């Protein structure tokens, strides 16, 4: 949207990434429609669906996060240097997933679709919400695959071969992810 | 000069966080000086053998501010970066080329991946932002990896290889940080 | 899930501010919890019986974000709301009419009047900002009413009636907060 | 004002609310002029006078204030949900009323005006200054009147014709009020 | 008024930070009050004999709001002070000059030079902004001077004249900060 | 420059004063180029150099500094109301030195330049640095000699005359100065 009802009611999340496998939606930022929210205008509003036996592929956000869930089962995993964090999220279930980590979640056994709230608190383009993932997607490759084969074979020693065959796939409708496990 | 120890003396740069025989970074935070938390400001410098690489990575909340002061220095930098687009397709992952020199400035946002390798026995000068608590993430080599830190369950779900070609490649370089610029 | 308590684990509601048989509201503020002030966030959740209404109301600096996660909600609310204006005459004292779904948000402002009825055993989610010691001062009912709390003598003064007319309305709804939609 | 010069010195403030019995004029956002005084542009500076016998009428404030008498002899009241606070104020005598609080002040006895300036500390939206009164006026209803007799009888229980008269006048020359007590 | 002495009760001037035959000035800091601090405002006010003046002088932090409650004021002022600009040459010192009256606002900008003249016994009042821990830095006079501070090899360098002229010219000036308008 | 390439990457210094026995350049304001920038967009990168033999005149600054010498032998020195600081820099020695302070500097025999690096931390016109010098200069007067006669021979009660020599003079080549000492 843009210039239209200056009110304090949105209906219109934007949808980033989409599949049938799972959702991401974001809402509009706050001040854009009315220059009477112009306090949260560095704030972002996320929903987050899914449906049973998929884990959210790895990613790293540059804002700090809030994360409701709004129906179902969930289980959360942070990580770092010196290990992982692992805790199994629930209804209210609300979580802080502060700023950069690489996180990863999943949607348990128990029938039915995830639904997240997510609440983002952010800072370097303020309002502004981005994540970096991991991997590779169908148009949008990794992050790692953006220096070169240089700089890449460098920092590991394995060529560019075995680094790409191991960094550098399309996983298909993918970003949100479906398992036998 | 003088004496009389006490109001708002000094500081300066006593270990690195990071060092190897390929290079050094040495770095105030506000938690550790006094002086500083009241800025919001990261203190760093660095040492780097005309030899080595920062190792892709990025600063969780730290825009970093670096000027050369000695040498010449290749970074390189990668981002997507401008949603006030409608869906994704529209912005993309474009790649900061770029090597510095004796005034050069460069700014590092907070959870960009970058390395520089050195084209000198190259000494830099950087000054953190928003710097209350960042983690420096590593997504390579030995230490600071949080890849390494992905199970092996994930990892196959996460890249094509699985355990086995994910688990064993970032196993490979048994360095750290700094790293063998042995260019090919 | 695991077992490892420590590191900045959780947080879930345990009591409503305020239950009554009509309904019931959770409510987290940063000055409860150890995670939330560092946001400067409000935690809310809320149980609205098939027929309750929140009784007339704000909040004296928080800025309530509130997505209606399970039902239906018609969401009345006032406002003057825009001085950019040489004078008063100019702005209005305009009603927000509107009634919510399974994916509405709305926000209302520091200092803004609204109320909710239920149209459904209703579930909301709301997300409380600037909220460092933030009033729900309750302009109706029983408690929270700070009407009731304007005296006598600056009452008459303060709307035609005087101890009498007005003393006595506030004091003729015995309920609370959360209050029967008695539709009429 | 607007486009004019861009200076450290104002002297035209803008009247709201006017009539013979007392005043209350608000000082230009300080930026709205220069490019220069950009950091205090959510503050607003404000002036109250009235005369001997008066009672400035039941409103909260969405902004945190600052009160200064610049001459007078003062009786403030702050309400909320287990009280009332009761304080009598003085040249100099100056106070914090924060943010929403419902006020009502009084000039008594001795001879002369109260003139009182009001500091303000802007937060909804930045600068902007905002007075919901309790009560009806002239040309500015109450707020309780915004809503429904349906969402407002349902809330005293009692109808929206007792409601009115008790809630719904037209205070003549009224926002400030005189008496005889 | 009443008796229950407690709930955010009240503040008043109790000494002048300065006080000369020829003026005071009260004023609270966030620092001394305990609201204050939380809105980062020093609270002034000012007694000048029908004769004083305010010795040249800049506040380090803080843009004063100056509202002429009792008088007349002669204003002075100085500064330079626009740089979106491409070099220096280009902004000016231009000298602001202005009187108030019984209904005048001032500001003074964080480190601009100013004085003010009575013109009455007049009465200031102004509201300090930005000011946890504000100097009040003076250029003249015998007190709060700073430039006096400024040593005997470095004045002469730093105007013509040397350890003798500049070294004594700050020395004559017997007064403090309020001082004789002695008018020609 | 302006609306240029949105980059992290500046090489252009601005440079205010300038004559052969020193330097002063100001990187441009972070923002200016992008709308990626808007963070750090109050605040400002300051370098300084000048040749052995030197004295950086008096003056103070509106804003917070941050003095790095990126090469070279200092000699710092931050003046009050009772007293003096003094301390010697060396490289890496990095200072703090708060908004308002009148300071001065010098270049100590041991041969070469002094390059700083100055971190600026504004507020009074945000990112807006700004120095008032003491003293008078070829194309920037003093400051103290923005008011008049009037009001400044009130102020030490010595003459316009005996004021201004010793107050008024055209410092050649001067901000930067050169000495025998």
């Amino acid at each position: 949207a843009q210039n239209n009802p200056y009110l304090f009611r949105s209906n219109k999340f934007l949808t980033l990434f989409k599949n049938q496998h799972g959702s991401l939606r974001l809402l509009q930022r706050f001040n854009e429609d009315t220059e009477k929210l112009e306090n949260l205008r560095d704030y972002r509003v996320l929903e987050y669906c899914s449906k049973p036996n998929t884990l959210l592929l790895p990613h790293h956000s540059d804002s700090d996060l809030l994360v409701l869930v709004l129906e179902g089962q969930a289980i959360l995993v942070l990580v770092n240097p010196d290990g992982r964090d692992t805790y199994k999220l629930d209804q209210g279930d609300a979580i802080k997933i502060q700023a950069g980590t690489p996180f990863y979640l999943i949607n348990p056994d128990n029938n039915q679709n995830l639904r997240i709230l997510k609440f983002a608190i952010t800072f370097r383009r303020p309002g502004t919400v981005e994540d970096f993932f991991l991997s590779s997607t169908k148009r949008l490759p990794s992050y790692l695959s953006a220096f070169s084969k240089n700089f890449l074979e460098a920092s590991y020693d394995s060529p560019y071969d075995e680094i790409e065959q191991t960094l550098l796939q399309e996983e298909q409708e993918g970003v949100i992810v479906k398992m036998p496990k | 000069t003088l004496s009389s120890q006490d109001k708002p003396f000094n500081l300066r740069s006593r270990d690195p966080i990071y060092s190897n025989n390929y290079g050094k970074l040495y770095e105030i935070t506000p938690e550790k000086n006094s002086q500083l938390r009241d800025l919001d400001i990261l203190l760093n410098c660095l040492q780097m053998n005309e030899g080595a690489l920062f190792v892709p990575h990025y600063n969780s909340r730290a825009t970093v501010i670096l000027v050369a002061n000695e040498g010449r220095a290749e970074v390189e930098l990668v981002g997507l970066e401008q949603q006030q687009q409608q869906g994704l397709e529209s912005m993309q992952l474009r790649r900061y080329a770029a090597t510095l020199s004796e005034g050069d400035i460069i700014v590092i946002p907070s959870s960009f991946p970058v390395a520089l390798k050195a084209a000198s026995d190259l000494n830099m000068v950087g000054i953190g932002v928003n710097a209350e608590n960042n983690e420096r993430n590593f997504l390579a080599g030995h230490k600071e990896n949080v890849i390494r830190q992905i199970p092996r369950q994930v990892s196959d779900l996460t890249f094509p290889g699985s355990g086995e070609e994910v688990e064993e490649l970032l196993e490979n370089q048994k360095e750290s940080y700094f790293v063998d610029g042995q260019p090919r």
